[PDB]
């Protein structure tokens, strides 16, 4: 059979059940190939993908079908045994998402999904026949892979020309070696964001010299050091810098050359000083800095400089006191400062009219200036584990204001004004119940009237 | 078939130039990204040179920058690195890498026989 | 001996051995949940025999 | 009634010729009860 | 004597109990 059947994988049958076996071969060697069918692995794995896919019909995965964080159409397999035929068949399918699927092969019929662009293998390791890797090659934007060993990685990763996005979540530090696992990344002309983590001590090389035509670098380190020495300097059209967890300890000298960086994140970097801000004027397009999850005991008074700041993030920092200049900045609308020392706001802050989000949890603010609520264009302010004793009433003069939050603050009244806003719903204020009896009921009944819809 | 064989191996001491070589088969070299790495006894393989496909663009580790010359030549089909008086530190075995050629089989990633050169 | 007659006829009339036999087209799913007992089946009969 | 599989040709054989040497055991028994002056 | 057997005998090829035994 094993000559015959292209079977090989039929272990040798041992003492007293290859004696009856020989006796039904003396009999007829008939039933000896029909009962051998049931000692191959190859025939048991064949049974499980037939079953694989009888139950796991087209319908039943089309049900299963669910929309990611980027709004598409996107499908989980988790823990199966392998990837049903059905699935192949959902031609609106957008992601593929696999985790730990033993010996997952991608087979020729992934060709017949056309809105595929992402593929996601968690600890998966996929072999891939030529015509299916050759519609990956061509239609795939990115790739997601999670894993422990270098080697259990796809090795045909790198051939993937019209890739965009790559996610790297395992550990490329190798035996003595700069990354020589990922030395093909050079090959990706069309990649845009690149997601390491592996605990990067040193930044391999590969990755600063692609990085020349890449536009969001997020790097996570878990806290391990990671050192740049002028890596960065090659990049022009860099924008996005997330390196959270990085272990930096201070802010790189090598970020100030990229003039083109929109949006720079370093939580959890152990940062102590941030007075490079003088330094950091370079970058005219600067709008997103974020420097949140990090302790940085005052805020430079070289922010004020900066006046395309848009994006600002200091939270869950210790910083006693917010300096007058920060507030020159007139285009601010995302600025959070939570879960830090914070003792007031100057008044200052009333100029930025522009603001539309702010988050000023976990801060001593006894009260806010007036001049704060002239603003007309506040969307969301999240005000969490404040000591406030009251709260002034000229706060209903806002009319695009969305949600406010008051939980945990030590207050007893709400003004009777906060209820006259074009726009006013159960979500958008919440606070706590017996400060919601505060307010007059003929108002909160006819809010209740059209909370439905 | 698909497979690369190199030559040029010989001990030479400190103060000449010598000159590596390769040989595609089955692909075309300019559609292609060719690598060369390093390997030495009791140490892992290094990379030491990358030329990039779609542009013919030179790549060099911190280690070998601003010493060695590579090139890529389609009438013989093959890649040409040249050294400038390499160092007896640098005697290692070299190995030639080409990854995900335009053909797309199993075998990903295509390797020399390799080349020990000697310098002292 | 009956147990081993009793799994080698089980074996024998398995439609699933007459289309491995055939492979060199729908299949039922009460036939692939048969054919599954069948395979466990077996491998208890081996390693108890 | 799935018995016979186990039982090669030479079995079938030894059963025959055991079925044959009971008969030749019956007959000279009979012939030595009824007959043996 | 006979219900012994006869339940003996539908739990030895019971369905179900290749799938208990399989688990383990």
């Amino acid at each position: 059979i094993r000559e015959e059947s292209s079977y090989s994988d039929i272990p040798d049958v041992k003492n007293d059940f290859a004696f009856m076996l020989h006796l039904i071969d003396q009999y007829d060697p008939l039933y000896s190939k029909r009962f051998a069918v049931f000692l191959s692995e190859v025939s048991e794995n064949k049974l499980r993908q037939l079953n694989l896919n009888n139950e796991w019909t087209l319908d039943k995965l089309r049900q299963r079908l669910t929309k990611n964080a980027q709004d598409k159409l996107e499908l989980h397999l988790f823990m199966l045994s392998g990837i049903p035929d059905t699935v192949f068949d959902l031609v609106e399918l957008e992601v593929l998402k696999l985790e730990l699927i033993p010996d997952v092969t991608i087979p020729p019929s992934i060709a017949q999904l056309t809105g595929l662009k992402e593929l996601w293998l968690y600890h998966t390791a996929a072999k891939i026949e030529a015509p299916a890797l050759a519609f990956l090659r061509e239609n795939l934007r990115a790739l997601h892979i999670k894993f422990t060993d270098i080697k259990e990685i796809p090795l045909w990763i790198y051939s993937l020309k019209t890739l965009e996005e790559l996610h790297l979540t395992g550990n490329l530090s190798a035996e003595n070696n700069r990354y020589i696992v990922i030395d093909g990344l050079r090959e990706l002309k069309r990649l845009k964001v690149l997601r390491l983590k592996s605990n990067l001590s040193k930044l391999p090389q590969v990755v600063t010299d692609v990085g020349v035509h890449l536009q969001k670098l997020s790097i996570n380190n878990e806290g391990t050091k990671l050192i740049v020495l002028n890596s960065l300097k090659k990049m022009v059209n860099l924008t996005e810098l997330e390196l959270i967890r990085c272990d930096l300890e201070r802010i790189p000298h090598s970020i100030f050359s990229l003039h083109n960086l929109q949006e720079i994140d370093l939580k959890d970097n152990n940062l102590k000083t941030i007075e490079e801000i003088i330094s950091f004027q370079h970058l005219h397009r600067l709008t997103c800095l974020k420097l949140w999850y990090n302790h940085i005991a005052y805020i430079p008074i070289q922010i004020g400089n900066l006046t395309n700041l848009e994006r600002l993030y200091l939270n869950r920092n210790k910083i006693e006191k917010i300096p007058t200049q920060l507030f020159y900045c007139r285009k601010l609308r995302y600025l959070d400062l939570s879960h830090n020392n914070l003792t007031f706001l100057p008044a200052d802050i009333g100029l930025l009219q522009n603001l539309q989000n702010l988050a000023v949890t976990a801060n001593r603010i006894e009260a806010l200036p007036p001049e704060l609520f002239q603003c007309r264009k506040l969307r969301a302010l999240h005000l969490g584990n404040n000591v406030l004793q009251s709260l002034p009433s000229r706060v209903g003069e806002l009319t695009n204001l969305t949600q406010i939050e008051l939980r945990g603050n030590r207050l007893e009244c709400l003004p009777v004004e906060l209820g006259e806003c074009p726009l006013l719903k159960r979500s958008g204020l919440v606070v706590e119940e017996d400060l919601f009896s505060t307010l007059p009921p003929e108002v909160k009944e006819r809010l209740w009237r059209a909370d439905k819809e | 078939q698909v497979q690369l064989v190199e030559s040029g191996g010989g001990l030479v001491q400190a103060g000449g130039s010598l000159r590596l070589s390769c040989a595609a088969s089955g692909f075309p070299v300019m559609n292609a990204g060719m690598y060369w790495y390093r390997q030495a006894p009791g140490k892992e393989r290094e990379w030491v040179a990358a030329i990039e496909s779609e542009g013919t663009s030179t790549y060099y580790a911190d280690s070998v920058k601003g010493r060695f010359t590579i090139s890529r030549d389609n009438a013989k089909n093959t890649v040409y690195l040249q050294m400038n008086s390499l160092k007896p530190e640098d005697t290692a075995v070299y190995y030639c890498n080409v990854k995900d050629v335009g053909d797309n089989h199993f075998p990903y990633d295509y390797w020399g026989q390799g080349t020990q050169v000697t310098v002292s | 001996l009956e147990h081993f007659v009793s799994i080698l006829l089980k074996c024998f009339d398995s439609p699933w051995t007459t289309r491995a036999l055939s492979e060199t087209g729908v299949l039922d799913k009460k036939e692939g949940e048969q054919a599954k007992a069948l395979f466990e089946k077996v491998k208890k009969f081996r390693t108890h025999v | 009634p799935a018995y016979r599989i186990l039982k090669p040709w030479w079995d079938v054989f030894t059963d025959y010729i055991s079925i044959v040497m009971l008969m030749i055991a019956v007959f000279g028994g009979t012939l030595q009860v009824t007959q043996d002056k």
